């Protein structure tokens, strides 16, 4: 099937106060093990949150949710580094062992990686998508995956949410 | 005395701008001796003056940031090429806080100037792992390629 990594809101709709909760997840990733991304949003109309708690996201919140990579045996590191004023998220994890995570033979392929709340400040129009910065140089839309083998994965698509219509 | 060379090659993919940087610097020294080299550019190293051995010498390859590497049983009768182009040695990346072990407190070095880019505050080469300007996740994973291993685990 399609290999790819994508954004995507559970609502388009909100009152102010509400949470819109975004899902951020991989599809078909051969031999996956690690990731790195970077987010853009408004910070005037969205505030980054965590979609459980609710608490305010600062520049070294990880988002909860995902499915894959949770494995302890393998050593899951994660790594945030967001600058939530400027309308930044950017944040990694990868397992640290991973030539023991490849002697499964089995690889984590598909899933969630990531699931972040955002309040709603603004009724306006807004989007929120993968963006490419200077702190990652040849990455697809803001977006470095990687395998078992410590290699960048390439051919994958970047699937933009969005639209957000208020 | 004869001449003991070879190609050294690092563990992990780079562009052809920063292959000259990567494959240099590696010192290459016979134990037990005063006989040694450092790779050229082109991960070519080359020690002359070396006494003949049938019974192989002791190889020690050093470098920053790398993990230790000893190479027995190198038999030299004369002139003698401990590796070639073709086949290199490899070499692997991740001992960053010297202590012969690629582990944990190795990974937090890299953490510690996450993100940073060339001529940042916080930017320093020796971190910036494949040398592309920024130090991030992908840096990481090249130690992870190695996580938990110490000197012996090369391949004897
Ligand atoms: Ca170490
Ligand atoms: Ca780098």
């Amino acid at each position: 099937k399609a290999s790819s990594i994508e954004l995507k809101f559970d609502r388009n709709k909100g009152e102010v106060g509400d949470i819109l909760i975004g899902t951020v997840r991989i599809n078909n990733i051969k031999n996956f093990a690690g990731f790195q991304v970077n987010i853009v949003y408004d910070p005037k109309v969205l505030m980054a949150v965590d979609p459980e708690t609710g608490k305010e996201f600062t520049s070294s919140t990880f988002p909860p949710g995902r499915t894959v990579l949770k494995n302890n045996a393998y050593g899951p590191i994660q790594i945030a580094d967001n600058d939530p004023e400027k309308g930044i998220l950017n944040f990694a994890l990868a397992y640290s062992y991973i030539a023991g995570y490849k002697e499964t033979g089995v690889a984590e392929e598909s899933g969630i990686i990531a699931k972040i709340g955002f309040k709603i400040l603004q009724k306006k129009s807004t989007a929120v998508k993968f963006q490419d910065t200077l702190s990652m140089p040849g990455a697809i839309s803001g977006t470095q995956l990687f395998d078992w083998d410590g290699e960048v994965i390439t051919g994958y698509e970047v699937i933009q949410p969005d639209v957000l219509s208020l | 005395g004869y001449k003991v060379s070879g190609y050294i090659l690092p563990d992990f993919s780079f562009d052809a701008t920063v292959a000259p940087l990567v494959k240099a610097g590696f010192k290459v020294e016979i134990v037990g001796t005063e006989l040694y080299a450092v790779t050229d550019a082109n991960g070519y190293f080359e020690i002359t003056g070396v006494p003949a051995n049938a019974s192989g010498y002791t190889l020690k390859i050093s470098r920053a940031t790398y993990l230790d590497r000893v190479i027995a049983n190198v038999v030299v009768t004369g002139d003698t090429s401990v590796s070639t182009s073709q086949a290199p040695i490899m070499m692997w990346v991740g001992d960053i806080v010297k202590d012969n072990s690629i582990n944990l407190l190795d990974v937090a070095e890299v953490i510690r100037c996450f993100n940073a880019t060339k001529g940042s505050a916080n930017y320093v080469e020796e971190l910036d792992i494949n040398r592309n300007g920024a130090i991030n996740m992908q840096d990481i994973m090249i130690v992870h390629k190695h996580f938990g291993a110490t000197s012996s685990d090369y391949d004897a």
